[PDB]
C-alpha cells in the first residue's frame, strides 16, 4: 500500500508501506523524504497520535489513508 | 443508609468495572450524592482561581445508577478553556495523592473531574466536552462537574451540575431544559450546540462537626451584603451583549421560516437549529430571568428599608 | 485529665461543622473493615490574622503505636506538605487534632513532636462518645508551667467564635437543607429568592434583640445606660436610606430598562405559540 502523509511544509507525500510494518518505520521514511529526524516526529492518524512499537495493521491503515505529522505534544 | 454510605466496598467496584454497563448507554446515570466535603472544597478551590478557571479531581464510587462523591482534591494545572486533556499535566500529582490517600485509609477510586466556569454559568464548553469524551472511554468511571463561585453568592443556591456527555455520532433525545444563568456575547453559540449532548444529575448530602457552622452563624450577620448584589450595573455588559446577538437569531428565523428548509421527501430531524422560534423563545427566557432577578434584588431593599422612614 | 487549668491564653480559635463529618465517615469505614473502631490523628490548616485563629481546613495523618505512645510519621507529612502548599499557600499550619475523651499523657507526648514543625502548635480534641448536646470539640494550646518547681507541658483551654466565607456558606445551605424537587423542576423564582427570604428573617431576629434591650434598660432588669442607647437612637434616625432628587431618577432609569426588557421577552414567547398555532391550523382546516 502507498499512504499519503501531510507534512509541515504544506504538502502531501506518498510512501511505501506494508501492513505488518511497525509504525516507527514510517517515521524513518518521512525523514528520508522530508529531512525531519524520526526522534522528533509524531504521527497522527485521524485525530489520534500514532503509537511507536504498535503496527500499521493495528491502526487499520489502507492505501488511501492519510497521515498528519506534527511535532511533540506535552500537557502542562 | 446514613452509615452504609460512608463505608466504601472494593469488591462492589471490581464487579462494576468488569461488568462495564456504560458501553450499552451513556445516559445511564441519574442521581448524584456528593459529600459535604466534596462540595466545600470544590467551591473554595474554584473561588481561589478568582474569575480565572481551575480544575480539580474527585474521588468516589458508583452504586447502580447513583454516583457517590466521597472526597475531592485540587490540582495546580492550567488548561480548562484552552487545552484539550489538561488533566495529563495533573497525572503525576494525582498518582502521588491516591498513594498518600490509600495508606491513611481512603481507598476510593477516581470518579471524575471538576472544573469551574466563573461568571458565565454552569455548562460544558468545547474544550470541556472534548476532554470528557476521551475520559469516558479511557478513565472510567469519569463524570464532568461545573460550579460558578460568583453567581452563587447572589442567588444563595448552589449551582452544581454533574454531567455526562454522549460519544460521537449519538442521537440526543428530547432532553432540553436546565438552570438559566446568562452567557456572554460570543459564548452563546457554543452553549447552543453542546447542551443536548449532556445531562445534569440531581444532588443529595449529609453533615456533622468542624467546617459548616463558621459559615452558618456568619451568615446571621453577613446577610446584608448578598442583597446589595445589585447586578444591573455589575454585569451590565451581559444585557447589551445577549440582546444584540438575540437580534441576529431573529434575522435567521425570518429567513428560515420564510424560505423554508429545502427538502424533497425528507423531513427535519434533531438539530440545534431545527425550529428556530422554539429555540429562540428559551434564549429570551435565560436573558429575561436574569434581568428581573436583577429587579428583585432592588425591589427588596426599597420595600424593607426605605418604607420605614422616621415615624 | 491532666491540665494546668489556667487563665485563657493569648490566642482565640474559631469552631464550625463539616470536617468532623469527614473524620466520622473514615471512622465508620475503618470500623466496618477491621472489626474495631480506629482513631485518626491529623493536621489543621487555616489562618491566623493577628493573635486570632480561624481554623479553615484539615487533613488526616498517618500514625503508629509502639508501646502505649503514638508516633506520627515524618516522611509522610513532609511529602504531603510539599503537594498541599502548591495549591494552598495562603493557608498555613496551625497544629493538630486527635480523638478520645478527656486529656491524657499520650496527647502531650505527640504535641512535643508537633512543636518541631512550628514552635507553637494548637491541640484540638473531639469525643464521639459524648453524652452531651453542646458541641463536643474542645480546643487547647500548651503552656509550659512549673509544678513543684519542675517544668511540665500542661494544656490550657480556649473559648471560640464563628467567622467569614459566604462562598462556602451557600454550599452549607444546600448541605443542610437536603430537599428534593417537587412536581416540576423547582421554580426560578423559588430558587433565586431563598437568600432574600432568609435575609428578611435575619432582620426580624436582629430588630428583636435590640428592641427588647432598649425596653429593658427603661423598665428594669437591665440598668440605665448612655453608650448603647445613644447608638440605638442614632441607628433609627438614619432611615430612610436616601430620599434625594438625584437618586430617584437613576433608581427609576434602571427599573424602566428591566420593564422594557421583560416586555420584549413576553412578546417573543407569544410569537412562538402564534407561529405554532398557525402551523397546525393551516394543515387541518385548509390545505396550507
Amino acid at each position: 500500500m502507498l499512504i499519503k502523509v501531510k507534512t509541515l511544509t504544506g504538502k502531501e507525500i506518498e510512501i511505501d508501506i506494508e501492513p505488518t510494518d511497525k509504525v516507527e518505520r514510517i517515521k524513518e521514511r518521512v525523514e528520508e523524504k522530508e529531512g525531519i529526524p524520526p526522534q522528533q516526529q509524531r504521527l497522527i492518524y485521524s485525530g489520534k497520535q500514532m503509537n511507536d512499537e504498535k503496527t500499521a495493521a493495528d491502526y487499520k491503515i489502507l492505501g488511501g489513508s492519510v497521515l498528519h505529522l506534527v511535532l511533540a505534544l506535552r500537557g502542562g | 443508609s446514613i452509615d452504609e454510605i460512608y463505608k466504601y466496598d472494593k469488591k462492589q467496584q471490581q464487579e462494576i468495572l468488569a461488568a462495564k454497563p456504560w458501553t450499552k448507554d451513556h445516559h445511564y446515570f441519574k442521581y448524584c450524592k456528593i459529600s459535604a466535603l466534596a462540595l466545600l472544597k470544590m467551591v473554595m478551590h474554584a473561588r481561589s482561581g478568582g474569575n480565572l478557571e481551575v480544575m480539580g479531581l474527585m474521588l468516589g464510587k458508583v452504586d447502580g445508577e447513583t454516583m457517590i462523591i466521597m472526597d475531592s482534591f485540587a490540582l495546580p494545572v492550567e488548561g480548562t478553556e484552552t487545552r484539550v486533556n489538561a488533566q495529563a499535566a495533573a497525572y503525576e500529582y494525582m498518582a502521588a495523592y491516591i498513594e498518600n490517600a490509600k495508606q491513611v485509609g481512603r481507598l476510593e477510586n477516581a470518579i471524575g473531574w471538576y472544573h469551574s466556569h466563573p461568571g458565565y454559568g454552569c455548562w460544558l464548553s468545547g474544550i470541556d466536552v472534548s476532554t470528557q469524551m476521551l475520559n469516558q472511554q479511557f478513565q472510567e468511571p469519569f463524570v464532568a462537574v461545573v460550579i460558578d463561585p460568583t453567581r452563587t453568592i447572589s442567588a444563595g443556591k448552589v449551582n452544581l451540575g454533574a454531567f455526562r456527555t454522549y460519544p460521537k455520532g449519538y442521537k440526543p433525545p428530547d432532553e432540553g431544559p436546565s438552570e438559566y444563568q446568562t452567557i456572554p456575547l460570543n459564548k452563546i453559540e457554543d452553549f447552543g450546540v453542546h447542551c443536548k449532548q449532556y445531562y445534569a444529575l440531581e444532588v443529595s448530602y449529609f453533615k456533622s462537626s468542624l467546617d459548616r457552622k463558621l459559615l452558618e452563624l456568619l451568615w446571621n450577620k453577613y446577610w446584608v451584603n448578598t442583597l446589595s448584589s445589585s447586578s444591573l450595573l455589575t454585569n451590565a455588559d451581559y444585557t447589551t451583549g445577549q440582546v444584540f446577538d438575540l437580534s441576529e437569531k431573529l434575522e435567521q428565523s425570518e429567513a428560515q421560516l420564510g424560505r423554508g428548509s429545502f427538502m424533497l421527501g425528507l423531513e427535519t430531524h434533531d438539530r440545534k437549529s431545527e425550529d428556530k422560534l422554539a429555540k429562540a423563545t428559551r434564549d429570551s427566557c435565560k436573558t429575561t430571568i436574569e434581568a428581573i432577578h436583577g429587579l428583585m434584588s432592588q425591589v427588596i431593599k426599597d420595600k424593607l428599608f426605605n418604607q420605614i422612614n422616621i415615624s | 485529665s491532666v491540665m494546668a487549668c489556667g487563665v485563657t491564653g493569648s490566642v482565640s480559635v474559631a469552631l464550625h461543622p463539616l470536617v468532623i463529618l469527614n473524620i466520622s465517615d473514615h471512622w465508620i469505614r475503618m470500623r466496618s473493615q477491621e472489626g474495631r473502631p480506629v482513631q485518626v490523628i491529623g493536621a489543621l490548616i487555616g489562618k491566623q490574622e493577628g493573635r486570632n485563629i480561624e481554623v479553615m481546613n484539615s487533613f488526616e495523618l498517618l500514625s503508629h503505636t509502639v508501646e502505649e505512645k503514638i508516633i506520627i510519621d515524618k516522611e509522610y507529612y513532609y511529602t504531603k506538605e510539599e503537594q498541599f502548599k502548591q495549591v494552598f499557600k495562603e493557608l498555613e499550619f496551625l497544629g493538630w487534632y486527635t480523638t478520645g475523651g478527656p486529656p491524657d499523657p499520650s496527647d502531650i507526648h505527640v504535641h512535643k513532636q508537633v512543636c518541631e514543625i512550628i514552635e507553637s502548635p494548637l491541640f484540638l480534641k473531639l469525643n464521639p462518645m459524648t453524652k452531651h448536646t453542646d458541641l463536643p470539640v474542645s480546643v487547647f494550646e500548651s503552656v509550659i508551667d512549673i509544678i513543684n518547681g519542675e517544668a511540665t507541658m500542661l494544656f490550657a483551654e480556649l473559648t471560640y467564635t464563628l467567622a467569614t466565607e459566604e462562598a462556602e456558606r451557600i454550599g452549607v445551605d444546600h448541605v443542610a437543607r437536603m430537599t428534593a424537587t417537587g412536581s416540576g423542576e423547582n421554580s426560578t423564582v423559588a430558587e433565586h429568592l431563598i437568600a432574600q427570604h432568609s435575609a428578611i428573617k435575619m432582620l426580624h431576629s436582629r430588630v428583636k434583640l435590640i428592641l427588647e434591650y432598649v425596653k429593658a434598660s427603661e423598665a428594669g432588669e437591665v440598668p440605665f445606660n448612655h453608650e448603647i442607647l445613644r447608638e440605638a437612637y442614632a441607628l433609627c434616625h438614619c432611615l430612610p436610606v436616601l430620599s434625594t432628587d438625584k437618586f430617584k431618577t437613576d433608581f427609576y432609569d434602571q427599573c424602566n430598562d428591566v420593564g422594557l426588557m421583560a416586555y420584549l421577552g413576553t412578546i417573543t414567547k407569544t410569537c412562538n405559540t402564534m407561529n405554532q398555532f398557525v402551523n397546525k391550523f393551516n394543515v387541518l382546516y385548509d390545505r396550507q
